[PDB]
C-alpha cells in the first residue's frame, strides 16, 4: 500500500510504505524524496507527533491517508 | 502509379516538465513563471548546495534576513 | 452551490445548498447525509463558529467552501 | 363518482354552505358548519382520495383538479400534510421507472428533464409555489436519482456533449442556455459528481481537440455554471484545457515564422497544440513509422519549443492528430482529412493498389486491434476508400484491401474519422442524554435503528469504552450492563 | 506581501488542512483568525480553540504574531493566551506557511516541553503528576473549549 503526505514546498507527494515499517524510514523516504535531514522532519497525524522509534501501525494509519510534514520545533 | 505524398497535418503534443515544478517555497510560485514581486511590472532561479529551488529575488532577501536554507537547515551556495 | 462539509476524519461529506439559505438548512442537509441531527453540529467556516440565524450569503460561501465539522457530544 | 368529479361536487357543496350563511343562518354558525361538512367530505376520506385520484391525476398532467384538490385539501386539518406524501412517494415512485431501467438509457436525460419541467410547472399553477411542496420536490428527486450509481452522472455528462456540439444548430444561442440551466438544476441532484467532471471532461476533450464545438460562447457558458455550483477547484482542471488551447495559437504565430526564416519548409503546412499533461485525458503513446519527412517535422518543433522554454520535455500524441490527403482519383480530386493511423494506411494504397493486412501493419506499427479499427474506416465506411477481399463489415486478416480509384462522393473534402466511528460515538451520548438510563441490550438494538450502516459488536464496545473514559458514559456501581447518564 | 498571504489563502480554500480552518476576519488581510480542533486521544478531545493571527508587513521573511483568543491549559502557552514556539520566534522559516503554523501547534497541544517552560506553575504539575495534568486540561477544554 501506499500513503500520501503534504510536503512544506507544497507538493503532495505519495510513499510507498508497509504498517510494519518504522518512522525512522518513513522520513528516510521523505529525505531521499525531497531531502530534508531525517531530524528536521516532524510528521503530524491528527496533531501528533510521529515518533521515530515507532511504525504506522502504531497510530492507527490506512490506505489513502495524509501525513503532515513541517519544520522542527520545541518548546518555550 | 505510384504515390505516397502527404499534403497537409495536425497534431497535438502534451508538455510536462524535465523533472518536477519545484515549487519555490518563500513565494509559492511556478519555476518559470516569475517571482512573486518580480511579476509587479529576469528573475532568475538560484539553487542551493541541497538542491533546493528558490527564486534569487526571494532567496537573496531571506538570506538578508537569514544565513541558512529555510527548507533545510544548511547553508546556501549555488553550483 | 456545492460546500463541501470535511470533518476530523477527512472524510468530505458533499452538501448543495442555495446561496441564500440560512445555516440552520446547512446543518438539516448535513443530517441527511451524515446523520448527526442539527443540534450536535458546530460548524467553522475558515475560522469563524458559524451562529445558527446567520444566512449563508453573510460568510461568502462559495462552490466547493469546505467547512469543518466539529460534534459537540452535549449538543443540549 | 370518481376523484376528479367528485372534488367538484365538494367544491359546489362548500359554497352552497357557504351560501346558505349569507342566506338566513347566524354568522356565528358560519365556522362549525363548514367545519362540519368539511370533515365528513375530506377528512374521513383524506387516504381514500388521494390514492384513488392523486397518482392517476398527476399522471395526466390535469391542471384544475390538483388546484382544486390542494386547495381543498388545505381546509382539513392535516390535510396539505397528507397530499405532501402520497405526492411525494409518487416522485418517487414514478421517478425510479425513469432511471431504474437500463434499457431506457438513451431516453433518460430527456425523460428526467421534462419530469422535472412538468412538476415545477405544477408547483407554479396548482399548488400556488408552496415552498413546502418545493422543497420535497428538490429532496425527492436527490433521492431517485441516486438509486442508479454513476450512470445518470454519464448519461447528463454524454447529454451536454450533445447540445453543445456543432451538430446542434437546430437550437439557437438563447434556447442553449436555457436548457443548460435546466441540466445544472438537474446536475445538482447527483451525488456522484467528481464521476460527472471525469465523463465531462474526456468529452470536452473530444470536443477541443476536432474542432466540433457549435458556440465557444456557449462552451464558456457551461463551466461559468460549474465554477459557481462547485467552486473552481471541480472546474480548475477544465478551465486549463482552454488556456492550452488559447496558449497554443500563440505559440503557432512564433512557431510559423521560424520555418518562414529558414529557407527549408515542407510542403506540410503544420499546426500542434500544445496541452499541459496534467490536465488532460490520460493517453497512451504509441509508436509509429511516420515518414523521413514527418519524422523532421517534430524535431525542429520539439527543439523550437524545449529551446523557448527549458525543462520541458514534448512527447506526442500520434492518435489525436489528423492530416489532409488531396487524391487522383478518376472523377476528380478529393481531400480526406485523416487521423494519423488513416494517413499512414492511406499512404500504403498507392504504390500497390492493395497490400494485405499484414503487409499494412508492419509498415506502421500500430496495435492490431486499433489498425483493424482504422482498415474498418477505410473499406466499410460511407466513403469506401478500400474494397475489402472478401467484401463484409469486419476486418480480418487475410484481407488484401483494394484502393477505390472509382471512389464518388458528393462532397469535395471529405472526413472518414467516425471510426463511523464518531458516529456511533455521537448517537451513543445523543440517545444516553435522552434517557438518562439504560442497559446494554437496548443501547445497542437503538443504534442500528438510528444509524444506517453496519455496526460491529467489537466496534460498538471500542466506542462504549471510549466514551467511558471521556466520562460521557458511565456503568452501575453494581451494574455493568447499566449505564447513566453523566452530564 | 500581500500576494503571499493570497495565495496561502487560495491554496487553503482549495485544499484545507484536516482539523485547523484560518480565513480573514473582515476587510484587511493581514488579520486571521484560526481554529485548532482538540487533536483526538488528548485531554483536549472536542476542544475548539481560536486563535489570532497578525501578519507583519514582510510576513515571508518575518514570523505571524498568533495568539490564543480561548483560554488554554499549557505549560506553553500563558494565561494571556501567548504561544513561545521557537519556529515562531528565533527559528522562523518562510517554506513555513499559516497552515503548517497552525498544525505545528496543534501538534504541540499533545506534546509540551516543561524544561524552559512560560508558564512553570503549570510545568510542576505537569513533570511532577501527568494524571491530575490530564484533568485540569479536561476541566480547562470543557468549559472553555466546548
Ligand atoms: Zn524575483
Ligand atoms: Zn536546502
Ligand atoms: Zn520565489
Amino acid at each position: 500500500m501506499q500513503i500520501f503526505v503534504k510536503t512544506l514546498t507544497g507538493k503532495t507527494i505519495t510513499l510507498e510504505v508497509e504498517p510494519s515499517d518504522t518512522i525512522e524510514n518513513v522520513k528516510a523516504k521523505i529525505q531521499d524524496k525531497e531531502g530534508i535531514p531525517p531530524d528536521q522532519q516532524r510528521l503530524i497525524f491528527a496533531g501528533k507527533q510521529l515518533e521515530d522509534g515507532r511504525t504506522l501501525s502504531d497510530y492507527n494509519i490506512q490506505k489513502e491517508s495524509t501525513l503532515h510534514l513541517v519544520l522542527r520545533l520545541r518548546g518555550g | 502509379k505510384k504515390r505516397f505524398e502527404v499534403k497537409k497535418w495536425n497534431a497535438v503534443a502534451l508538455w510536462a516538465w524535465d523533472i518536477v515544478v519545484d515549487n519555490c517555497a518563500i513565494c509559492r510560485n511556478h519555476i518559470m513563471d516569475l517571482c512573486i514581486e518580480c511579476q509587479a511590472n529576469e528573475c532568475t532561479v538560484a539553487w542551493g548546495v541541497c538542491n533546493h529551488a528558490f527564486h534569487f529575488h526571494c532567496i537573496s532577501r531571506w538570506l538578508k534576513t537569514r544565513q541558512v536554507c529555510p527548507l533545510d537547515n544548511r547553508e546556501w551556495e549555488f553550483q | 452551490m456545492l460546500i463541501k462539509v470535511k470533518t476530523l476524519t477527512g472524510k468530505e461529506i458533499e452538501i448543495d445548498i442555495e446561496p441564500t439559505d440560512k445555516v440552520e438548512r446547512i446543518k438539516e442537509r448535513v443530517e441527511e447525509k451524515e446523520g448527526i441531527p442539527p443540534q450536535q453540529q458546530r460548524l467553522i467556516y475558515s475560522g469563524k463558529q458559524m451562529n445558527d440565524e446567520k444566512t449563508a450569503a453573510d460568510y461568502k460561501i462559495l462552490g466547493g467552501s469546505v467547512l469543518h465539522l466539529v460534534l459537540a457530544l452535549r449538543g443540549g | 363518482r370518481e376523484v376528479p368529479e367528485y372534488l367538484n361536487h365538494v367544491s359546489k357543496r362548500l359554497e352552497e354552505e357557504g351560501d346558505r350563511v349569507i342566506t338566513y343562518l347566524d354568522h356565528s354558525t358560519q365556522k362549525p358548519l363548514i367545519a362540519c361538512v368539511e370533515k365528513q367530505l375530506l377528512g374521513e376520506h383524506l387516504t381514500a382520495i388521494l390514492q384513488k385520484g392523486l397518482d392517476h391525476l398527476l399522471d395526466e398532467n390535469r391542471v384544475p383538479d390538483l388546484a382544486q384538490m390542494y386547495q381543498l385539501f388545505s381546509r382539513v386539518r392535516g390535510g396539505q400534510q397528507a397530499l405532501l406524501q402520497h405526492w411525494s412517494e409518487y416522485i418517487k415512485t414514478f421517478g425510479t421507472a425513469i432511471v431504474i431501467n437500463p434499457e431506457k438509457d438513451k431516453d433518460m436525460v430527456q425523460d428526467l428533464l421534462d419530469f422535472k419541467d412538468k412538476v415545477d410547472h405544477v408547483i407554479e399553477v396548482c399548488f400556488q409555489k408552496n415552498e413546502r411542496f418545493v422543497n420535497l420536490m428538490k429532496e425527492s428527486f436527490e433521492t431517485f436519482i441516486n438509486k442508479r450509481p454513476n450512470k445518470p452522472a454519464e448519461l447528463i455528462a454524454k447529454h451536454v456533449d450533445s447540445k453543445l456540439r456543432a451538430g446542434n444548430k437546430e437550437a439557437t444561442d438563447e434556447e442553449l442556455e436555457r436548457t443548460l440551466d435546466k441540466i445544472m438544476i438537474l446536475f445538482r441532484f447527483i451525488h456522484g459528481k467528481d464521476v460527472f467532471e471525469a465523463f465531462y471532461k474526456k468529452d470536452l476533450a473530444k470536443r477541443l481537440l476536432v474542432g466540433k464545438s457549435a458556440s465557444v460562447d456557449a462552451e464558456k457558458s457551461m463551466l461559468s455554471k460549474l465554477k459557481h455550483e462547485c467552486g473552481a477547484a471541480f472546474t480548475s482542471k477544465l478551465e486549463g484545457m482552454f488556456k492550452d488551447m488559447e496558449l497554443s495559437k500563440d505559440i503557432m504565430v512564433h512557431f510559423k515564422q521560424h520555418m518562414q526564416n529558414q529557407s527549408d519548409s515542407g510542403p506540410i503546412d503544420l499546426t500542434v497544440n500544445i496541452l499541459t499533461m496534467g490536465y488532460w485525458p490520460t493517453y497512451t503513446p504509441m509508436e509509429v513509422h511516420l515518414t523521413p519527412e514527418m519524422i523532421k517535422l517534430q524535431e525542429v518543433f520539439k527543439a523550437f519549443y524545449l529551446g523557448k522554454h527549458s525543462g520541458r520535455k514534448l512527447q506526442w500524441q500520434t492518435t489525436l492528430g489528423h492530416a489532409v490527403l488531396k487524391a487522383e482519383f478518376k472523377e476528380g480530386k478529393k481531400e480526406f482529412q485523416v487521423s494519423l493511423f488513416q494517413t499512414l494506411v492511406l499512404l500504403m494504397f498507392n504504390e500497390g493498389d492493395g497490400f494485405s493486412f499484414e503487409e499494412i501493419k508492419m509498415a506502421t506499427g500500430i496495435e492490431d486491434s486499433e489498425l483493424r479499427r482504422t482498415l474498418q474506416s477505410l473499406a466499410c465506411g460511407k466513403a469506401r476508400v478500400l474494397i475489402k477481399s472478401p467484401k463484409g463489415k469486419e476486418v480480418e486478416d487475410g484481407d488484401k484491401f483494394i484502393f477505390n480509384g472509382e471512389f464518388k462522393h458528393k462532397l469535395f473534402r471529405i472526413k472518414i474519422n467516425q471510426i463511523r466511528q464518531y458516529q456511533i460515538d455521537a448517537a451513543i451520548v445523543r440517545i444516553m442524554k435522552m434517557r438518562k438510563t439504560l442497559g446494554h441490550n437496548l443501547l445497542v438494538s437503538e443504534l442500528y435503528n438510528q444509524l444506517k450502516f453496519p455496526v460491529k459488536p467489537g466496534d460498538l464496545k471500542k466506542r462504549i469504552e471510549s466514551l467511558i473514559d471521556r466520562d460521557y458514559m458511565e456503568r452501575d456501581k453494581d451494574n455493568p450492563n447499566q449505564y447513566h447518564y453523566v452530564a | 506581501a500581500l500576494k503571499r498571504i493570497h495565495k496561502e489563502l487560495n491554496d487553503l480554500a482549495r485544499d484545507p488542512p484536516a482539523q485547523c480552518s484560518a480565513g480573514p476576519v473582515g476587510d484587511d488581510m493581514f488579520h486571521w483568525q484560526a481554529t485548532i480542533m482538540g487533536p483526538n486521544d488528548s485531554p483536549y478531545q472536542g476542544g475548539v480553540f481560536f486563535l489570532t493571527i497578525h501578519f507583519p508587513t514582510d510576513y515571508p521573511f518575518k514570523p505571524p504574531k498568533v495568539a490564543f483568543t480561548t483560554r488554554i491549559y499549557h505549560p506553553n502557552i500563558n494565561s494571556n493566551g501567548s504561544i513561545c514556539l521557537d519556529i515562531l520566534r528565533s527559528q522562523w522559516s518562510p517554506a513555513l506557511t499559516i497552515s503548517k503554523v497552525l498544525l505545528s501547534i496543534c501538534s504541540l497541544l499533545c506534546d509540551p516541553n516543561p524544561d524552559d517552560p512560560l508558564v512553570p506553575e503549570i510545568a510542576r504539575i505537569y513533570k511532577t503528576d501527568r494524571e491530575k495534568y490530564n484533568r485540569i486540561a479536561r476541566e480547562w477544554t470543557q468549559k472553555y473549549a466546548m
